[PDB]
């Protein structure tokens, strides 16, 4: 078979939910992605090597003359010279500073990597930043695939696009691909006719909630959130509003502070 | 034999950022340190916020044990406000949790643990027809020579490409003295590793049927759940079908592989033991009574299972003397504090971002071995039947459970038991709907001042979230997480934590490829984002 493109997958300040989302890949599934589509050359969650052997695997991939794609999960802690997060006794700041400028393409995957995420919420004790913010002085320009976690459809679609075209797709003003992030959740929502008719559930226990009325008065952030949730859904089967719960705005920068209280508008 | 230090950083095939340091003499570990090397500070971030928001933040403690912290925070705030949630909310929450256990443990055994035991490259030397006969002898599911050949051919193409990917620099490349399986057994396990990559998609989907999405569910609220669609026959049938397929994989693939591996590695009954166990119970009928749970809470000291002690939540204190926090005060979590102060590795005798929880001053293992052993000792009939069948098949006595092998076995036992119990909960839920109960959420009111606690027994053990509500806002919110118990550092009495203690005596055949350390560490299923938050 032809040589497969190298992927280096980094974990910074993260919960591993973004890694888990990639495992949910569907048509293609994750086995197809790592056996046929790509060469997954470093990934702390699943790789066989540990310790020094793992570090060596990372070095081998990064210095390949074929180049590599970096997929980055998690925010970069920058307070106190980066000491709140270390791997192999190097700060995550230092690791990303050395590796990411060498990548042929960088994908920041998840709201943490894109915008700083949960650890960057006030008062941000670790000085966590998204990739582009943290490494702007080094000219790193990551494609941002937001969400907490994102839809893995959006990661695989971006990778496939890059492999085909050797370029990023059209990006929005937050560096997110417009093919996935071009519409608000709300404008795609099945409950939109209720919003538009002023038909709001007043509580989760109400008959209006039972009948599927709009969740705006219960805090829904769909109107101010860009994502493809109602269209693609998750796990081939559901998404928050169809489970009766408001959108919390999880693909938006600083949503933890901008969209709270979550049960209010 | 090797004498000197071994450092494993990163420990891969866990959640989060762990550094293990050991001292080895004459080929055996004589000391160990568990160093967690990422801090986020979710407890600091929560201060002053709306208690209703807590579950959304705390769920992001961990996406491997997704849902569990949303459930713990919701139980915590439910408890603080004094709401008695409807029966269906308890059923739906319990069903989603049961599904989480199945997903988590399947992925752990195959995708995190098995590469410590399975030489995937040796599978290329196997006769697939012989491998299929072996597989068919250990499971009611018949495995064909042709299906194992398909796996082998795919692997051959992958290895021959020279791009080994996740197998680059594996400890098993070229063979390793501590890797014992024959080629046929390696092929069976490798085939099932690949099968599990697809099966886990279905196991996770089961959570999204009621819970919106996986990872990070979105269906819980203070007072109950939001998912009216979960009452429908269509959604229930969808969940049921996914559950049935998942259970079949547990019973017919995971458990037989676990037993074959355990039988080949019976020497691993001799390493990785611990003394004390704590568990919180799970799957309640009554949200205000831990002893209404399918598994019950309990505390055991010094392997004394004849004298199980009641769990007293006031006997938990989290130490910081060997952690990167200010001072040396051990605090109960309703008086918890999270005051970072980094000193570098071993600076001021500190080496981790985890606190060190102690129960009556003692280090406690939690997780599947604790839940299984304590439930067995309480007379739990399902746990006893499965545990006894496993011991009989392996030809070992109960003492074998106090080990790395035993812990790994207990994870499977719990998976099998919970897989069955999910069907019982599902039937009770259906029966409740059939009687006319279509309520899923109860009204409640925020007190200006209150304390609450929520308890979950998660896939890695006893999880507790603790809130102090002041002026209707979060005055304090503290998480004490299973991996904090198990993988936290020493306390101010210098007592080794369970993982540290378990590592003493581990043999190491090749210090450059220290798979023995990984076998024991991985048997605890570490989750460092959980442990530190
Ligand atoms: S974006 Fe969300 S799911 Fe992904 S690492 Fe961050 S907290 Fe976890
Ligand atoms: S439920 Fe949310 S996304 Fe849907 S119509 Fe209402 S406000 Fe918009
Ligand atoms: S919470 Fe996130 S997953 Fe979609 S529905 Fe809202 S952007
Ligand atoms: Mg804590």
């Amino acid at each position: 078979g032809p040589r497969r493109p190298s992927v280096v997958y980094l974990h910074n300040a993260e919960c591993t939910g973004c890694s888990e989302s990639v495992l949910r890949a569907f048509e293609p599934y994750i086995d197809t992605l790592i056996l046929d589509t790509l060469s997954l050359d470093y990934h702390e969650t699943i790789m066989a090597a540990a310790g020094d052997a793992a570090e060596a695997a990372l070095e081998q991939a990064v210095n390949s003359p074929h180049g590599f794609i970096a997929v980055v999960e998690g925010g970069i802690p920058t307070a106190a010279n980066g000491i709140y997060g270390k791997v192999a006794n190097h700060t995550m700041l230092d690791i990303c500073s050395r590796i990411l400028p060498k990548a042929q393409a960088v994908i920041a995957y998840g709201t943490c990597a894109t915008f700083g995420g949960v650890q960057a919420a006030k008062p941000n004790p670790t000085g966590a930043k998204g990739v582009n913010d943290a490494l702007k002085h080094l000219g790193v320009k990551a494609i941002n695939i937001a969400g907490c976690p994102p839809n893995p459809y959006n990661l695989v679609g971006t990778i496939v696009y890059y492999l085909k075209n050797k370029a990023a797709p059209e990006l929005d003003s937050l560096n997110r691909p417009t093919m996935f992030f071009g519409q608000t959740v709300h404008e795609q929502c099945p409950r939109l006719p209720h919003f538009d008719a002023g038909e709001f559930a007043p509580s989760f226990e109400s008959e209006e909630a039972r009948k599927g009325w709009c969740l705006y008065e219960l805090g829904c952030k769909g109107p101010v959130t860009m994502n493809n949730c109602p269209k693609i859904k998750f796990n081939q089967t559901n998404w928050p509003v169809d489970a009766g719960h408001p959108c919390i705005g999880c693909s938006e920068p600083d949503f933890w502070d901008a969209m709270t209280p979550f049960y209010q508008n | 034999s090797y004498s000197g230090p071994i450092v494993v950083d990163p420990v891969t095939r866990i959640e989060g950022h762990l550094r293990i340091e050991v001292e080895v003499e004459n080929g055996k570990v004589k000391n160990a340190y568990s160093s967690s090397t990422l801090f986020r500070g979710l407890e600091i971030i929560l201060k002053g916020r709306d208690p209703r928001d807590a579950q959304h933040f705390t769920q992001r403690t961990c996406g491997v044990c997704t849902y569990t912290h949303a459930l713990a925070s919701t139980r915590c705030v439910d408890n603080a406000v004094g709401v008695h949630i409807p029966k269906n909310a308890t059923y739906i929450r319990n069903l989603v949790l049961g599904a989480q256990y199945l997903h988590d443990h399947i992925v752990h055994f195959y995708h995190l643990h098995a590469l410590d035991f399975v030489d995937v490259t040796a599978a290329l030397k196997a006769d697939p027809a012989k491998a299929a006969k072996v597989a068919s002898s250990i499971s009611p599911r018949k495995t064909t020579a042709a299906d194992l050949k398909a796996v082998q051919d795919k692997l051959k193409t992958f290895v021959e490409s020279g791009q080994l990917g996740p197998f680059t620099n594996a400890y098993f490349l070229g063979g390793h003295p501590a890797y014992y399986l024959d080629p046929e057994t390696n092929l069976i396990a490798t085939a099932h590793y690949l099968e599990a990559l697809r099966l886990q998609v279905k196991a996770a989907r089961a959570m999204a049927v009621f819970g919106a999405k996986n990872p990070h569910t979105q269906f819980t609220v203070v007072g109950g759940v939001t998912c009216y669609d979960a009452l429908t026959p269509q959604r229930i049938a969808e969940f049921e079908a996914l559950w049935k397929e998942t259970k079949a994989f547990v019973d017919e693939v995971y458990i037989p592989d676990l037993l074959v591996v355990a039988a080949a590695y019976k020497d691993w009954t001799q390493y990785g033991g611990t003394d004390n166990f704590i568990t919180f119970g799970e799957f309640p009928k009554d949200e205000y009574d831990l002893n209404s749970r399918f598994f019950k809470p309990g505390v055991v000291f010094k392997r004394d299972f004849k004298n199980i002690k009641p769990f007293d939540k006031m006997q938990i204190e989290e130490h910081v003397r060997h952690s990167w926090y200010e001072g040396a005060e051990a605090r109960h979590p309703w008086k918890g504090q999270t005051q970072p102060k980094y000193t570098d590795l071993h600076g001021d005798d500190r080496y981790s971002w985890m606190k060190a929880p102690r129960y009556m001053g003692e280090p406690m293992e939690t997780g599947p071995l604790a839940q299984v052993l304590i439930a067995y000792s309480q007379g739990h009939p399902k746990v006893k039947a499965v545990t006894d069948a496993v011991l009989a098949k392996l030809g070992v006595g109960p003492e074998a459970l106090f080990s790395t092998l035993g812990r790994t076995a207990a994870r499977g036992i719990e998976t099998a038991v919970i897989a069955e119990y999910v069907g019982v909960m599902l039937q009770e839920y259906k029966d409740n709907i059939a009687k006319g109960d279509n309520v899923i959420c109860a009204p409640w009111e925020m007190p200006k001042q209150a304390e609450g606690v929520g308890f979950v027994n998660a896939p890695r053990g006893g999880l507790s979230h603790w809130i102090r509500i002041e002026d209707g806002k979060i005055g304090n919110f503290q998480l004490v997480v299973p991996s904090t118990w198990t993988l936290g550092p020493r306390c101010d009495k210098n007592k080794l934590s369970p993982v540290e203690a378990s590592l003493i005596g581990t043999p190491v055949a090749d210090a450059k490829r220290p798979v023995e350390i990984l076998r024991t560490v991985h048997s605890f299923d570490p989750c460092i984002a959980c442990g530190v938050h």
